[PDB]
């Protein structure tokens, strides 16, 4: 009853490859018809779902979206419900607004028990991977929840000071990732640290040189950074938050294991049918789809799944279907939910496009094929950042997804939500 | 479908009151959020009240804390937003509509109600 994460044995899918239009994405995020201009460009989005309850941050800056200053800081948090139609909906039951809304960036979420615990950073010098030799250091988490019950104290806006960050042999750590997982009493951020370029280790044999005739060796080295001149390098990881030891808890950092290394990027882990399953943005020369199962937490082994048939669009120097090391940090964030692991399937919105990022798909994909496909917007629709988190309705599968769409509506970049059914049967 | 109706007017004198309605059809009323949301012209959304259901918290909108206080009902499907000593800076477009705030919008909004603060 309700909406439920995925665990136990859900009903059995289709396990054909067909194409007789068989998915039918609905539109969950009907926007108000803003009327002349709108000089409210929404950046920086954020959708987290776990066992029923959804985050929501994103920056409204006035005038341009690059550089424009800022005007609200929403992070809002809701419980996931039906829409009347057997069709999920957020309904979000809190929102909060940080004072200063040009300090806070790349927040993360999580929930425990019954906090929805927002990792945000402060940063007084611009962005966190933009501006890294500036920045302070100082993280911020907010512990929202649902029903605050108005008729007490501090259970609606406590903002969790930190004590100390203890770092092994990194500099400056900081949350960046939607959603993480819980352990009972550990919450684990996807985060990504910034580590000091002259002390990395990492020996020029591992990169995949077989055949790139064309690519350099020495491109693998130069490429965990977001400049190849760069004093800091982006190692993507863990951040370890124990809750339950100690005055005030603590946070500690876990990097990646060095099995198929690549840069630091938007990273999200999320349970499924039991265990874990790690993603992380393919924000550098590998342009395939990185995620695969987590074996071991406190080293953070996860095994990646090969898969050959999805990969990102950049902006005509390494596009799709790339796997030679090329010094690029461009990409869009397009995650997988994995569906079944008795059979390899995750579904995700991903860009059909060798080009600018256009044409938004939700692609359900196997091992290495392409099962199921839908358009959801025409092949002139330009999206930036898709995120696509799946759950358990009262009996089936509902997979929830934001896309960065352009509203041709309201003439601008809108975050709009979609549902998506998974069939249940090919007939 | 779902039909979430919008009455009320404007074109008051500053500081006075204002009852404001609501309609629903479709949907059940008494267990969604069905908040208040604002619209001023040449602005943005902003949220001025939140119901849960059968009350155990309400978010007054803390920027407006004692002007605004909204009021829900199940046996008949109507969401009040009484106004209590307005200003000059409230006038703009009421929808109710589910959810708090943001740019999340469960269903069609529809066509609202404006209201005017001057003379
Ligand atoms: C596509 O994706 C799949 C799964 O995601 C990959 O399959 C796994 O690939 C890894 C590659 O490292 C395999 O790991 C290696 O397996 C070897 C298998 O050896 C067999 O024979 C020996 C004989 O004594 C047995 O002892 C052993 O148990 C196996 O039965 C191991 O020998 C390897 O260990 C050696 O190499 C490592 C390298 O670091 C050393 O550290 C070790 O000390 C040791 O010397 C290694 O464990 C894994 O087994 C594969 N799994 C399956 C289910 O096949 C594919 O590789 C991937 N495709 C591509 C192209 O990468």
């Amino acid at each position: 009853e309700g909406v439920s994460n995925l665990v136990g044995l859900p009903n059995n899918i289709c396990l054909q490859k067909t194409s007789n239009q068989i998915l039918k994405p609905k539109l969950i995020s009907y926007t108000l018809p803003v009327v002349g201009q709108s000089g409210t460009c929404i950046t920086d989005p954020l959708l987290a779902m776990d066992e029923g309850y959804f985050a929501y941050s994103h920056l409204e800056r006035i005038g341009s979206c690059s550089r424009g200053v800022s005007k609200q800081r929403i992070i809002g948090v809701g419980e996931v419900l039906d829409r009347g139609d057997e069709v999920p909906s957020l309904f979000m039951t809190n929102v909060w607004t940080p004072p200063n809304p040009n300090t806070v960036y790349h927040c993360s979420a999580v929930y425990n028990n019954e906090f929805y615990y927002v990792l945000c950073a402060v940063s007084t010098v611009g962005d966190p991977i933009l501006n890294s030799t500036y920045w302070s250091g100082s993280l911020m988490m907010t512990r929202l929840a649902v029903k605050p019950k108005s008729n007490g104290g501090g259970y609606n806006q406590h903002q969790l000071a930190l004590r100390s960050i203890e770092k092994g042999r990194y500099d400056k750590v900081m949350p960046y990732g939607p959603s993480g997982i819980k352990q009972g009493d550990t919450l684990y951020f996807p985060a990504v640290g910034f580590l000091v370029r002259t002390e990395f280790k990492y020996n020029d044999s591992n990169c995949p040189i077989t055949k790139c005739q064309y690519s350099k060796p020495e491109n693998c080295r130069l490429s965990m950074g977001i400049r190849p001149n760069s004093h800091y390098i982006l190692r993507s990881g863990l951040l370890k938050y124990n809750l339950s030891d100690g005055e005030n808890p603590k946070v500690v950092f876990i990097e990646i294991s060095d099995q198929r290394l690549s840069i630091g990027s938007p990273s999200k882990i999320y349970d499924s049918l039991g265990q874990p399953v790690f993603y992380q943005a393919s924000f550098s020369w590998d342009t395939m789809i990185k995620f695969g199962d987590v074996l071991t937490v406190n080293p953070l082994v996860v095994n990646w799944r090969n898969n050959t048939v999805i990969s990102r669009p950049g902006q005509s120097q390494c596009p799709r279907f790339n796997t030679c090391p090329e010094i690029c940090w461009e990409g869009v964030y397009n995650d997988a939910f994995l569906i079944d692991r008795i059979n390899w399937i995750s579904a995700g919105v991903f860009l059909d496009s060798n080009q600018t990022a256009e044409n938004p798909v939700f692609t359900v994909f196997k091992d290495n094929e392409i099962l199921y496909r839908a358009q959801l917007a025409s092949e002139d629709t330009n999206a930036q950042k898709t995120i696509t988190n799946c759950f358990l309705l009262k009996n089936k599968i509902w997979c929830i997804s934001l896309v960065e769409i352009y509203d041709t509506g309201d003439n601008v970049i809108r975050p709009k939500l979609f549902a998506v059914k998974i069939p249940e049967q090919c007939t | 479908e779902v039909q979430l109706v919008e009455s009320g007017g404007g074109l008051v004198q500053p500081g006075g009151s204002l009852r404001l309605s609501c309609a629903a059809s479709g949907f059940t009323f008494s267990s969604y959020a069905m908040s208040w949301v604002r619209q001023a012209p040449g602005k943005g959304l902003e949220w001025v009240s939140y119901i849960s259901s059968s009350s155990s918290y309400t978010n007054y909108a803390d920027s407006v804390k004692g002007r605004f206080t909204i009021s829900r009902d199940n046996s008949k499907n109507t969401l009040y937003l009484q106004m209590n000593s307005l200003r000059a800076e409230d006038t703009a477009s009421y929808y109710c509509a589910r959810g708090l705030a943001g740019v999340w919008g469960i269903d069609v909004w529809g066509q609202g109600t404006l209201v005017t603060v001057s003379s």
